[PDB]
Formats: structure tokens, C-alpha cells, sequence
């Protein structure tokens, strides 16, 4: 329960987390440490994490009027912003643009 | 072989700012030795380290990727992990946390 800032909890123990871009594959023990494993493509976690699964990466559909602002990385989520000469009609943030 | 890192949990030194010290990541492999690194711990982040720097004391059957501290500074306070890669997957460490003691500014009133 009482992990630090870079622990996460498995049994009645804390152990280390998985850096970014990386799932937890098999867990710590005593003397052993966190064995982590690369995200899949199309997956991605952007912090230190406990997740034995990565999370899936933001769809930015064409058809939506939406061009990819970034990309999706195993260590960044895309991030979705309007195509040229297009403007946002949908909220966090850009969902689908219209065309001027 | 089964590649992994013996830190044992909730490790942890008492040393003297002034003083040399080395810390100790023990390594297990047979075949290619990992790329092995090491960084402090500030919180969410852990940040590697390169300026002053790491070596390797090989053993039997365990290999050390050794953090030298030459010498401790009163600010090398901190958690430490290493990491190592192999055939693409990461090993972290339990972290070991050094408390260093700053002797120049610690007195002895008797
Ligand atoms: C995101 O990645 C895509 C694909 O890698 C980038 O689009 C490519 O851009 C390069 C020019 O740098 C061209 O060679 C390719 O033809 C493009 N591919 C497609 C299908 O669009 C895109 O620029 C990247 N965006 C950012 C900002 O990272
Ligand atoms: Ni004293």
C-alpha cells in the first residue's frame, strides 16, 4: 500500500514501476526486480507505470476533417489537430473540424 | 539464463559526505552481457547519470555494474535504480537510497 512516488503495489508489497513505453511483463520479488516489456504497436504509456497492459493510442480519422499533430509513440499519445484550412467543431480537446 | 537484478527491497547506506563510495548493481547473465545503466530517483522521473561515472567487477557466476562516487557530495542524497536492456525487454531495479551525512556542517559537541 504505502509505495513511493515510483512504486506501484503487487501482494502486500510495493516494486518498481515500468519506465515509460514499456508494460510490466512479470513482477519484483524480494531480491528480484520489475521485469517490463515495449508497448505494442499502436499502444503507448507516457509515465513510470505498474500496467501489464499498454494503453491504446488516439485515432485521429481523416474523415473527421482531423490531421495528426503528432504522433503516437510507445512514449507519446497522438495528439489530434484540425487539417489546413479547417476549424474545430467538437470538444479535451479537437474531435472533428468543418472546412471554411 | 534468466537475466535480472539482485537490489534487495528497501536497501539503503549510511556514508559520509567526503568519503569515497561505490554502489553495487549485481547483474545475472551467461551469454551477452546487458546494457546496464543507472539514474537517481526525483520523484516521478529517474534521471541517468554520466559525468561522474559507472564500471563493471566481474564474478563467478555475478557481474557488478559499480556507481562510483569519488568523492560523496552532500547532495548525492537520493534513491538510486539501475536498468538493464536485454533482447529488448527492461529490468528495473529495487532502488537503494543513500543518506549521506554532510560532516562539514555536522559537529560533535562532547
Ligand atoms: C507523423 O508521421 C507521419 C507518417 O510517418 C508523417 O507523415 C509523413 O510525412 C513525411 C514528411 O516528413 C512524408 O515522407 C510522408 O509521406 C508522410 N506520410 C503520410 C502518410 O502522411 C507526419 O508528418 C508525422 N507528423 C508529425 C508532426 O510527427
Ligand atoms: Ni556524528
Amino acid at each position: 500500500p504505502s509505495c513511493k512516488e515510483d512504486e506501484y503495489p503487487v501482494g502486500s508489497e510495493c516494486c518498481p514501476k515500468c519506465s515509460p513505453g514499456y508494460r510490466v511483463k512479470e513482477a519484483c520479488g524480494e531480491l528480484t526486480g520489475t521485469v517490463c516489456e515495449p508497448c505494442p504497436p499502436g499502444t503507448y504509456i507516457a509515465h513510470l507505470n505498474g500496467l501489464s497492459k499498454c494503453l491504446q493510442c488516439q485515432m485521429c480519422d481523416p474523415a473527421m476533417g482531423l490531421r495528426a499533430s503528432r504522433n503516437c509513440s510507445r512514449t507519446e499519445n497522438a495528439v489530434c489537430g484540425c487539417s489546413p484550412g479547417h476549424f474545430c467543431i467538437v470538444q479535451d480537446h479537437c474531435a472533428a473540424c468543418r472546412a471554411y | 539464463c534468466d537475466v535480472q537484478l539482485y537490489i534487495k527491497r528497501q536497501s539503503e547506506h549510511s556514508i559520509l559526505a567526503g568519503d569515497p563510495f561505490e554502489l553495487e548493481c549485481p547483474v545475472k547473465y551467461c551469454a551477452n552481457r546487458p546494457h546496464v545503466t543507472w539514474c537517481k530517483l526525483n520523484g516521478t522521473t529517474c534521471v541517468k547519470l554520466e559525468d561522474r561515472q559507472t564500471s563493471w567487477k566481474e564474478e563467478k557466476n555475478i557481474s557488478f555494474f559499480i556507481l562510483h562516487f569519488e568523492p560523496v557530495l552532500p547532495n548525492d542524497n537520493g534513491s538510486y535504480r539501475c536498468s538493464a536492456n536485454f533482447q529488448s525487454n527492461l529490468i528495473e531495479s529495487h532502488s537503494t537510497t543513500l543518506y549521506v551525512t554532510d560532516v562539514k556542517h555536522h559537529h560533535h559537541h562532547h
